[PDB]
């Protein structure tokens, strides 16, 4: 078998460990590899393997997000764990057990216990304060499922996960069956200000759904940067409304969630979300990075809440890449970029659990089902885009594609590719600190 | 040379080959202790011998209890029933019956009569005639006597009369009478919630449980000779013979007198303890009842032969073998427990502050052997797991294969009837417990009678012996899986079932919770807190090193306080005593809630809507009071926002 | 390490191939003398040398592959694996 | 390194000589702070101010707690006290107080008004005049305005007016109103027993301490004008001015009119903690007022300006110095205490089932400083020794002497008031807890009231920083002395003192208690049992190592639950809340047993014989249940034989 090296252990409050690493950074490059003949690091007269090893040749910092259990893994964190515990499972899957699914920040966690009680007792809920923190929740195992969408598919993807089940959006007879191929990521501006173009966009308000998704920040912002060749945003716009990145930054402080959630990725916010975003749109921003669907799921008293009550669809046009306009109402030949649909991911032992309990969980609770108040509907939702895409139809099956390269597609890939030197959430740090 | 679980198992096992149950049981029933009433001679000496054989299998401390209970025995003059026309001059006598019902009201009555199959509180609304200003027959069987006078005393009638037929008790002596107690729940009633001590200068307080009406047992024959002059015909849904009335002629009338008067006696309780060596304050305790009206070989000698037997085992088994168990065990021979067990109900409210989270389960081994075709086990649901693992690991006495044969027996327990020893622990203290039988499928015909002695049970059972054994090999899997290592084997993730059958029930009725204009999602996040509770402190237990104890303790106090958050702290214990949200009675329990709502369907106008709305605010804020308590502390909530 | 009352986490880890290409996982192996005429199935009661107890490419997978064939009872671990090799 | 206890005072005087209280005082009393009823968007403010500053001055965790209460304000239209003419014709009115009283009724009255002294049940029963029918004057101080409303309720009377006289209260400016709540006990009276979050649903439900009668606070000034109508003179051994008078002339009578609406707003509580490092989880909780009804210096200045600079000084000592907690501390900062101290009471009926058994002290740093000479504190008796040690090391700022003076001072200890806000954390709770305030002889003058401000405050006392010094270093004595050491400083050998005043109380009627039949001895027992129960543990902390943990643990959570055990266990917590048996309220508490026995001697008909036989029943029990649960394990327990 294959194993991770030997570390430096420290305290987990105290540390210090930022000496321990200014300590050996400058003793391996004096003293390494015949770096110094008086002394040796890595090798003793009077005996061998000792305070470090004798095969070791160099040192690197085990990031700080990766904790203990990240580090040894999953895989052999449970097998040590059982050799302590003895168990040795025999598994044959004829039952299975209920599927503790993960939810984010007292909205979530209503509408999933509703979902838990409305079922037999086979979906669970565990919650999170971020989406990065409940990824790394799925890998440890105290949470199976989740529904992410494409840009943190590619992160939970890296980090070992796999996808399942995929969104559709269609409205069909068969949509288990059907491959959809995705939607289309526009930007949204408005009939106030017609001096607006893709070209110019130096010094402009830009309202974001969240850091590390695609419509948001993947697909606008790789597209943005091979203009612009450097990795800051936070200089490029003026200001702008972007969760979830730095409390520093301008790209924080024109958001509205007070107190102290502010850049909060989660519900916490007003301006999370696609519709959040259309609201620092309508409210304070001059462009806002959405889905098609936005705006005429925010158009024409289709939300109750009464600043989209009053609003209008004729006013707000999307811009192209080259400079024109082109209305909302043909979104198809004006878009940034085609994304994938969002897809439910789990750890690769219980794949095929997640995918039986949610198909059969999917026809009771489904689009099929009307009286919505008085009775539970599982994709609706309260207008906040909650546990699940409020435009979802059913959750599609995925066969002979079920891996984060043959579902996200190359181009999506690609598109990720280009901007992640320019990445900066921990967890994708630590994830592929694995690699040699 | 340690020991673990498996050579502490086959030890047992070793120990459990040997020892003879039949001698003493023959024993417990010979003609120097056979008659026990509660507080009689007879008694005094089982209690000597019972406190010497603790002594004799070197118990570390064998200390002993007395004080003053009121119970009620027959007077001189003989209650009796007769029938006479509306003047009283027609005059035939029925009979004058033996046994007595204790705490029936002293009164003679005439009315007409009417039949009710078992006095459940649903066959009166099944029933034709109107119950009131009339005295009621009932038929013996399937709920306790008390229930049966609380709910003909709760629908205006006067008197009841008891016997057992044919069907359901089948017995060739047709001249046979019983016993059992009346007070709607338990311990010495005088004294309501408060020690029966004379430290406690016996103040005038009456219980409010108590009947209002004359109560009594009739024979067979003596039921029969009424049924020959009351006209009528059962419904064919009762099981019963063919000789069966419901209601009187009109010329007639039934007259019974009923004399008892109330005696003080002197109570006796028996224990023994085997110290711990790492923690010795936390325990585990381990009853049997003492006395009973008759002879008593089914209903105490049995229970007191196996608790002897265990003090034999384990005493032997910690000095002799080498066993060494973390946490000490308290072996008591309670009296009085067929008046509704006054001696656990007294020793309980005596010393609650001593027992206060140190206590932390109950084994009941009384009326363990019934039979020998099935296996019935009642308990709180912290040891559900635990019972698992024993049912995988002994034998059926007869057919050599184990006892964990249907794999979902979970949803078939039934919970701790009222007459149960084990039921004033849980209900009342919040105490896990446990009570197991080897119950037939018809229940033991001559329970409470005269009739109950030693050759009939080795007659109804024929190997005694080999059931007792199993029995006993039950009990002392319990007690040394609690009591060896560092880990209680309390699950307490079971009640996690227990909250979404709760809830689930509620949400059919949703619909109408709709209509009063409250939600009821804030019980739904209730249910949601409690899982994220049991599911955090699971966790907790993962990443603890297991040889150290400062942290196991820490975690194991917030184990052992999983059953006491669930008492609810809006009520007196002295005016409603059984406190427990779940498993109690009372108007504050989860069942009064569903009741109380699904009255509301009726359109009666008979439920009370503040009463809901109250209750619904108690029984939310308990849920998730007990969800907060588990999961860490004060900071670390995870509240509003 | 990790578990309570410890607390300790890595902060520093260690390669182990060139400098060029940085290898971070190592391989774990069994090590025996020529024509001694054991495969892993035969391993039974040979006398047998570890590296310590717990530590990653000695105890736990060599014990953890051969972990299932030991009979009954498993636990303590120790107790079985000593009466499993001859010393 | 380590850090000891001389080291330690040491570290404490050098950072308190440098910190600076008068800058924070005017801070709290700027204009963007100073009108603060609870809900009112200032309040608000000064939590996000104060839940900033616990981020700033790193705490180890800072949280926040809301609910919804409801409170009662004044009315858009005025309420007046107006005299009405015996002819109906010519009305004439005395004051428009702006001042308004809480929880009172909306109502209009007229009629008869009758002086009362302040309101004792002794001054009603001792005034000539007949009560009944007529509105009532009081003088405020000396009681709760609430007891003074719950009299003059018990008395059948209409009309309740409250004033401030010269000789109790000196101030020049005759023109004034104030402020106070008249709600017996404490709480949101809405919400009894459960609290009041958003998941009880808000049920239909009321209190029993809210008067059915209009309360009214009047100037003096307006007392002048009442009195110049007046007749009939105060007797000499009133204390009192020369202008008040008995009743009023048979011409003239008042009417008076109260006219408040309910209002239902959010309380914001703000708390922060800093860790400990043997045993985290057991806590200390630091407590103080954030708002008041008018300016408010003197209630809620003082109190959270020693609250922030003592969480400065805390968590600058363990940041920055090395100093090392072996338990928790809570910093608190609730808001509506002026309401009969809602937003404590709601917290503490909020978390109930998490803070039993954990939280060991509430420390009280409310109206801190008032005056200068005296030192006054009123504590559980488990603190007293604790409160000594700390008055051998304090000075007195204004002379160089040190607080103790006088060598016998535990006798001139009054018990923790109503209208403090520790008392809901000691009587309710189970929680020992501790006030003090350096106090004037006579009681602060403007201390509910619109002039109470810094500028009159400072010209009260000259220096104030001096004074804010000594009483945040008593405050850090405290902490410290609770938190740096393995032992509690809690003394158990205090309420033995108590017992024994108790018994030798019930002496002096033994030859009444003689007549009726039962005898007095075994309540004598129970004080020797509670006797040898603190010397056997007194014993077992000699014969314990210090350096160990384990057995130093077992012996520490016996001394944390003597405070739990003397709560009565008999009674219901939502029908009668502070359930302490010496410091209580109702008929369970000890001189609730001796107020119903002095009153057989009389003879009246007013003495309830059988509630006396459970009162000493219940009372000798609990004092005997916890003198068992003090000493030892169950089989340690010595019986009557
Ligand atoms: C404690 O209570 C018992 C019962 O009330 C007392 O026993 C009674 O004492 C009287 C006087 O000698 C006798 O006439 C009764 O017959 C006794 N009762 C019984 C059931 O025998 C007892 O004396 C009281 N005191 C003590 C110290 O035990
Ligand atoms: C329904 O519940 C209400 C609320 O308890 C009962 O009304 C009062 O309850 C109090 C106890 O708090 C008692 O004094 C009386 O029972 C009631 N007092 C009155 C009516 O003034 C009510 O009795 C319950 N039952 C029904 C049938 O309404
Ligand atoms: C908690 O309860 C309060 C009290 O009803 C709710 O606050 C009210 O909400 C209604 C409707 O949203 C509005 O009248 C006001 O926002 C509030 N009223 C007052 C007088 O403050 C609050 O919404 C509840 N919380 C939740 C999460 O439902
Ligand atoms: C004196 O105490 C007795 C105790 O029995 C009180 O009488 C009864 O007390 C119960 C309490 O459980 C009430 O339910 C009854 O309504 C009471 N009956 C009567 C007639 O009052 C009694 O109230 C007490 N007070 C007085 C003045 O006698
Ligand atoms: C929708 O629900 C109905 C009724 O539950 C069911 O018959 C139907 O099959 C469901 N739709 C699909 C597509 O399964
Ligand atoms: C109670 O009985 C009397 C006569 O036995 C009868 O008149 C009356 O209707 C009965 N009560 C009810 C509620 O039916
Ligand atoms: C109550 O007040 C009225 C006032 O008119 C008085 O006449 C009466 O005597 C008073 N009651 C008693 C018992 O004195
Ligand atoms: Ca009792
Ligand atoms: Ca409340
Ligand atoms: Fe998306
Ligand atoms: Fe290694």
């Amino acid at each position: 078998a294959q194993v991770p090296s030997h570390t430096v252990v420290a305290r987990s409050m105290g540390g210090k460990e930022d000496l321990i690493w200014e300590l050996l950074n400058q003793a391996q490059e004096h003293f390494g590899k015949d770096k110094s003949k008086e002394f040796q690091l890595f090798s003793s007269p009077h005996g061998k393997d000792l305070l470090f090893k004798d095969s070791a040749h160099g040192f690197l910092k085990v990031p700080p997000r990766m904790d203990a259990k990240m580090y040894l893994g999953y895989e052999y964190v449970t097998a040590i764990r059982n050799l302590r515990e003895g168990t040795c499972p025999e598994a044959p899957t004829d039952e299975c057990k209920p599927v503790k699914w993960c939810a984010l920040s007292h909205h979530e966690r209503l509408k999933c216990d509703e979902w838990s009680v409305n079922s037999v007792g086979k979906i669970e809920c565990v919650s999170a304060e971020t989406t990065e923190d409940c990824i790394a929740k799925i890998m440890n195992g105290e949470a199976d499922a989740m529904s992410l969408d494409g840009g943190f598919v590619y992160i939970a993807g890296k980090c070992g996960l796999v996808p399942v089940l995929a969104e559709n959006y269609n409205k069909s007879d068969n949509c288990e069956d059907t491959p959809e191929a995705g939607y289309f990521a526009v930007a949204v501006v408005k009939k106030s200000a017609s001096d607006l173009t893709w070209d110019n966009l130096k010094g402009k308000k830009s309202c974001h759904t969240a850091v590390g998704r695609t419509a948001g920040w993947n697909i606008p912002m790789g597209l943005l940067y091979n203009k612009i060749n450097h990795c800051r945003f936070d200089e490029f716009f003026s200001e702008g409304c972007a969760p979830g990145s730095k409390k520093d930054s301008s790209l924080c402080k024109l958001c509205m969630g007070s107190g102290l959630n502010l850049c909060e990725p989660n519900n916490k916010e007003g301006y999370y979300g696609y519709t959040g975003a259309f609201r620092c749109l309508v409210e304070k921003g001059d462009v806002a990075f959405v889905k098609h669907q936005t705006v005429p799921q925010n158009t024409g008293g289709k939300n109750p809440d009464p600043w989209a009550k009053n609003l209008n669809e004729k006013d707000y046009e999307l811009l192209c890449l080259d400079g024109t306009r082109k209305p909302v109402e043909e979104y198809a030949n004006c878009h940034l970029a085609r994304a994938p649909n969002h897809a439910v991911v789990t750890r690769k032992d219980k794949e095929a659990c997640v995918h039986k309990i949610l198909r059969q969980q999917q026809h009771l609770f489904g689009s099929n089902v009307t009286d919505c108040s008085g009775n539970f509907c599982l994709f609706r939702s309260e207008t906040k885009d909650l546990l699940f895409r409020d435009d979802t139809v059913c959750l599609a099956k995925l066969h002979d594609r079920n891996t984060y390269e043959k579902y996200l597609g190359e181009e999506y890939v690609k598109a990720v590719g280009n901007l992640r030197k320019c990445s900066t959430s921990s967890l994708l740090e630590a994830c592929t600190f694995r690699r040699p | 040379f340690r020991l673990y679980w498996d050579d502490l198992k086959r030890k047992l096992s070793e120990k459990l080959d040997s020892t003879d149950f039949t001698s003493t049981i023959k024993l417990l029933n010979e003609n120097s202790y056979v008659p026990r009433e509660a507080g009689s001679q007879k008694d005094e000496n089982l209690a000597l011998y019972v406190e010497n054989q603790f002594r004799e299998f070197k118990l570390s401390k064998v200390w002993r209890d007395q004080h003053f209970v009121k119970i009620q025995v027959k007077d001189s003059a003989q209650n009796s029933v007769i029938i006479v026309d509306k003047n009283g001059r027609l005059v035939y006598l029925v009979e004058n019956p033996g046994g007595y019902v204790a705490y029936s009201k002293a009164a003679t009555v005439t009315g007409k009569l009417v039949h009710a199959n078992f006095g459940t509180k649903k066959d009166f609304e099944d029933l034709y005639t109107p119950v009131n200003g009339s005295i009621v027959i009932v038929r013996a069987g399937k709920i306790t006597f008390a229930e049966k006078v609380a709910n003909a005393e709760s629908l205006n009638a006067i008197g009841v009369l008891i016997y057992m037929d044919q069907t359901k008790f089948p017995i060739v002596n047709a001249e046979l009478s019983f016993f059992g107690h009346a007070h709607l729940g338990t311990g010495d009633p005088y004294t309501p919630g408060f020690p029966s001590f004379n430290h406690t200068q016996f103040p005038p307080s009456r219980s409010s449980g108590l009947p209002n009406i004359p109560v009594q047992t009739i024979s067979r024959a003596a039921a029969e000779k009424l049924f020959g002059n009351m006209e009528g015909d059962c419904p064919s849904d009762w099981k019963t013979d063919s000789t069966c009335r419901m209601v009187t002629s009109e010329s007639k009338n039934v007259k019974l007198t009923v004399s008892n008067v109330l005696k003080e006696i002197k109570i006796l309780n028996i224990f023994g303890v085997i110290k711990g060596f790492v923690e010795p304050d936390h325990y585990v305790v381990v009853g049997a009842q003492r006395d009973a009206w008759g002879p008593g070989a089914a209903k105490s000698g049995v229970g007191t032969a196996l608790l002897l037997k265990l003090a034999q085992m384990f005493s032997d088994m910690v000095l002799k073998d080498g066993f060494q168990p973390s946490r000490s065990i308290i072996f008591a021979s309670w009296s009085a427990g067929d008046f509704g067990s006054v001696g656990a109900t007294e020793w309980l409210e005596g010393y609650l502050s001593s027992l206060h989270l140190k206590a932390f389960t109950y084994i009941n081994l009384d009326k363990a052997v019934l039979g020998t075709s099935n296996f019935k086990v009642s308990a709180s649901p912290l040891l559900y797991t635990l019972i698992e693992k024993t049912m995988q690991n002994v034998k059926h006495p007869v057919t050599g294969q184990f006892l964990y044969q249907d794999s979902n027996w979970a949803s078939k327990v039934e919970k701790l009837t009222l007459d149960n020893a084990a039921f004033p622990f849980l209900a009342y203290s919040g105490i896990p417990a446990v009570s197991f039988c080897f119950c037939e499928d018809t229940d033991y015909p001559y329970l409470g009678t005269t009739m109950d002695t030693y050759k009939e049970l080795i007659e109804r059972i024929p190997e005694l012996n080999k059931v007792a054994r199993a029995a006993a090999e039950v009990a002392g899997q319990f007690v040394i899986k609690l009591t060896h290592d560092v880990e209680l084997n309390l699950d307490y993730e079971r009640y996690n079932s227990q909250l979404l059958s709760f809830v689930r029930d509620l949400n059919q009725y949703r619909a109408d919770i709709k209509e009063m204009g409250l939600s009821l999602q804030w019980l739904y996040s209730a249910r949601g807190d409690f899982f994220r509770a049991t599911s955090r402190l699971t966790t907790d237990f993962g990443n603890a090193e297991k040889t150290d104890r400062f942290v196991m303790k820490k975690l194991n106090d917030r184990v052992m306080r999983v059953e006491y958050h669930f008492l609810s702290p809006y009520v007196s214990p002295k005016e409603s005593p059984f406190r427990h949200v779940f498993w109690g009675s009372g108007s504050h329990t989860l069942p009064a809630l569903l009741e109380n709502l699904k009255l509301r369907k009726q359109n009666n106008g008979a439920f009370n809507e503040t009463l809901f709305r109250n209750q619904l605010a108690l029984a939310t804020w308990t849920i998730q009071g007990a969800a907060n308590a588990l999961s860490g502390d004060v900071w670390d909530i995870d509240n509003e926002f | 390490a990790y578990l309570a009352p410890n607390n300790l986490k890595p902060v520093v880890a260690e390669f182990y191939g060139s400098k060029e290409d940085p290898q971070t996982f190592y391989y774990a192996v069994a090590v025996v003398k020529k024509d001694s005429g054991f495969q892993m199935n035969q391993l039974r009661g040979k006398k047998s040398c570890h590296t310590g107890l717990g530590r990653s490419a000695g105890w736990n997978i060599p014990i953890g592959l051969l972990y299932c064939d030991l009979p009954e009872p498993r636990k303590p671990l120790e107790k079985a694996v000593a009466n499993f090799f001859s010393g």
